This record gives structure tokens, C-alpha cells and sequence, in this order.
């Protein structure tokens, strides 16, 4: 198999802590970023404000995916004797093994650690099941984590939407695509 | 010096460096500003033009360097947290190990039969004292007769103006438990 | 270099042993201080501290 | 067991009690589909 239950363990507490940081510096980025849009704004640069601002978007889904993977990691934790004393998988850890081992391959970038978490839980359970975790052929993995780790660029309603809020916070003068609000 | 530590100084100087190339800016840009004056007094409009683009050069340079500064400062401090608790890992990790022999050499075991061994050798050298103070006792039994001891601390009582009796000789729960030990 | 030859799991182990050392040596101290108790238990009656 | 303990000082991940290019494979692969 290759598990070994201690290495399991270690890295879920790493895991947890390295979310931690990169939800709270993340954060703070965030915030000097969105000066950066208002500066473009006050500029009259709105074309390249929008496309600034799908990066802040993306930023934010990401950490929100980050706080969902750090539960994951601690539910795992709180129940792991049940991860050493079975060899079948329980009902109420199936949502967070499989969704840890979808997002491993998308966050093992930044969380190295992940990449550990979900080489172990595919040695723990089948390297068949670590393959129908990874497709979501197993229909188990969080969907709304899914939706927030997904590739695609956000509704051009959200992105006009977060220009009007930044230009409200910031005190400048925006006036928003005509033909996107009429989608609303 | 530590291979760290020799980036640490170099950093920390540059710093200073950057600092010091900033207030020199500052001293000549004052200078050149003093210089258009005199130029202008004497209506040398060329020469007043050189002064000021000179004056406005070593503005911005200042700025320039100061920010520059500013920046190599913030890494000399993080460097300096890798410097101080890469020694105080090092130093935990010497500690940990110098327990870990002493904890096997001397264990708890060994620990708990030293401590008996020297609570039980106490009670012998007990033991022993109050024979050799029953020996000297009887052996000097002539010279402290029990009646001359008797009459002096009564003496002595009487002039203290104490009303017990030195003849003669002189809790509860202790004496209610004894009593339910025999009772049942 | 130093993050590979103390990496942060390396770490995670050392920390735990250096945590559980402690706690060792805390019942060590505590049995050398039931001894000595014990010990000089005639020096300090109970009822002449109380 | 030597090996592993030498890689885990050293820091090294690689799994020392297990064994341890694609052009090769496609050519390999069309040898046997003609």
C-alpha cells in the first residue's frame, strides 16, 4: 500500500496551517489591489479595470476554495480514527477524501503539502478510486468547490458589479456597461 | 560568520548605502537651488535652466534611493528572522537530543528506585542517630539526673510565670477512626 | 539547503519529542518532590503549617 | 534501509525499499499496430 498514517497526519496539520497563511496574505493583497482598480478608474482605463478586476475574482473565489479545503483537512483530523481503524471508506468522510483528492492536482502549486495528503489517501483507499476522485466520476466531490477552482472566466455581470462597489467604496466616478446590466 | 549571516551584513550595508544616497540628493539638491537664485540675479537664463534641471534630477533621485532603501531594509529584517530562528531550531533540536540520552540513561524506572533507595537509607541513618543519642545518654546518665532537670524548669517556669507542671509529663479524628476500626 | 534538511515534517517530529521530553521530565520532578516530601515528613507536620 | 535513513538526513522523498522515452513508446506502438 505505502500508507502510513503518520505521515497523513503531519501533512493535514501543515495542510491547515499553510491555508492559513495564504488566506491572510491573499486577503491583504486583495486590498492593495483593489486601490489599483480605482486608480485605473479615476484614469477613465475602465476596459483594462475590467480585466484587473476578473483577477481580483479569481483571488477571492481562491480563497474561499482555501477555507474549504482547511475544513476538510481539520474534519479529517477530528474524525482520524476512522481513517486508521477501517480499511472501507466512511459515508461521512467521502465528501472530504474525495474532494481533497480532486483539488490536490489544481492547488499543489501553492500547497505542497496537498500533493502528500492525496498521494496518501490514494494509497489508504484504491488508486482506482483516487482516479474516479480526480474526474469526479465518483459524483461525490464538493460542487461548490468545484465551481470555485474552475477555470473559466467569471459572468461579465459580476465583474461590472465589482466595479460599481469599488467605485462607491473609493469615491470615483464609474459608469457601467449599458449592454452587460441589461443581463441583470 | 555564517554563510547567512555574511548576506545579512551585506544587505544591512546596502541598505545604509541606499540610505546615505538619499541624503546626499537632499544636500545638493539644496545646493543647485541656491545656484538658480544667483543665476537668475544675474540673468544668466541659461545657465539658471542647468541649476534647475539638476535641482529636479536630484528631487527625484532622493526619492528614488529612499524608496530603493526601503525595500532592501524590509528583506534585511526578514533575512534576520531566517538567521535567529534558524539558531534557535538549531539550538531546540540540540536540546531534544541531549534529553532524549538522559532521559534513557536515567529513566523513570531507575528514577523511582533511586528515589526509594534514598528515602529508605534515610531511615536507617535515623535509626542510627537515635541509637548513638541513647548511648551517649546512658553514658553520661549520673551527670543530668532526671529530679535536678525536673526542679530547674520548674524554677525557670515559676519565674516566667507558666502554670505547667514539669514533674509531670506533657487529633480527634485520628481517635474516631480508630474507634470505627475496632467497631466493625 | 536548510529547508531541505529540516523540512517542515522533520520539524512537525521534533517539536512533538521536544513537547513529550517535557512532559517526562515533569513527572520526574514531580516524584523527586513526593520523595523529599516523604522523607522530611517529620521536620513539617500538617497541623503546624495549618 | 541504509539508503532510507541516508535520504531521510539528506531530506529526500524517494522511497529507497521500492524500485526506482515517450518516443520509444509511439515507435513501440506503431511496430505492433501495422
Amino acid at each position: 500500500s505505502g500508507f502510513k498514517a503518520e505521515r497523513l497526519r503531519v501533512n493535514l496539520r501543515l495542510v491547515i496551517n499553510r491555508l492559513k497563511l495564504l488566506e491572510k496574505k491573499k486577503t491583504e493583497l486583495a486590498q492593495k489591489a483593489r486601490k489599483e482598480i480605482a486608480d485605473y478608474l479615476a484614469a477613465g482605463k475602465d476596459e483594462r479595470a475590467r480585466i484587473r478586476v476578473e483577477h481580483i475574482i479569481r483571488e477571492d473565489y481562491l480563497v474561499e476554495a482555501m477555507e474549504i479545503l482547511e475544513l476538510y483537512c481539520d474534519l479529517l483530523l477530528a474524525r482520524f480514527g476512522l481513517i486508521q481503524s477501517m480499511k472501507e471508506l466512511d459515508s461521512g468522510l467521502a465528501e472530504s477524501v474525495s474532494t481533497l483528492i480532486w483539488a490536490a492536482p489544481r492547488l499543489q502549486s501553492e500547497v505542497a503539502e496537498l500533493k502528500i495528503v492525496a498521494d496518501q489517501l490514494c494509497a489508504k483507499y484504491s488508486k482506482e478510486y483516487g482516479k474516479l476522485c480526480r474526474t469526479n466520476q465518483i459524483g461525490t466531490v464538493n460542487d461548490r468547490l468545484m465551481h470555485k477552482l474552475s477555470v473559466e472566466a467569471p459572468p461579465k455581470i459580476l465583474v461590472e458589479r465589482y466595479l460599481i462597489e469599488i467605485a462607491k467604496n473609493y469615491n470615483v466616478p464609474y459608469e457601467p456597461d449599458s449592454v452587460v446590466m441589461a443581463e441583470a | 560568520m555564517s554563510n547567512m549571516e555574511k548576506h545579512l551584513f551585506n544587505l544591512k550595508f546596502a541598505a545604509k548605502e541606499l540610505s546615505r544616497s538619499a541624503k546626499k540628493c537632499d544636500k545638493e539638491e539644496k545646493a543647485e537651488k541656491a545656484k538658480i537664485k544667483k543665476a537668475i540675479q544675474k540673468g544668466n537664463m541659461e545657465v539658471a535652466r542647468i541649476h534647475a534641471e539638476n535641482a529636479i534630477r536630484q528631487k527625484n533621485q532622493a526619492v528614488n534611493f529612499l524608496r530603493m532603501s526601503a525595500r532592501v531594509d524590509a528583506v534585511a529584517a526578514r533575512v534576520q528572522t531566517a538567521v535567529t530562528m534558524g539558531k534557535v531550531t538549531k539550538s531546540m533540536a540540540g536540546v531534544v537530543k541531549s534529553m532524549d540520552a538522559t532521559l534513557k540513561t536515567m529513566n523513570l524506572e531507575k528514577i523511582s528506585a533511586l528515589m526509594d533507595k534514598f528515602e529508605h537509607q534515610f531511615e536507617t541513618l535515623d535509626v542510627q542517630t537515635q541509637q548513638m543519642e541513647d548511648t551517649v545518654s546512658s553514658t553520661t546518665t549520673l551527670t543530668t539526673p532526671q529530679n535536678q532537670v525536673d526542679m530547674l524548669l520548674q524554677e525557670m517556669a515559676d519565674e516566667a510565670g507558666l502554670d505547667l507542671n514539669m514533674e509531670l509529663p506533657q487529633d480527634e479524628l485520628s481517635q474516631r477512626l480508630a474507634r470505627l476500626r475496632d467497631q466493625v
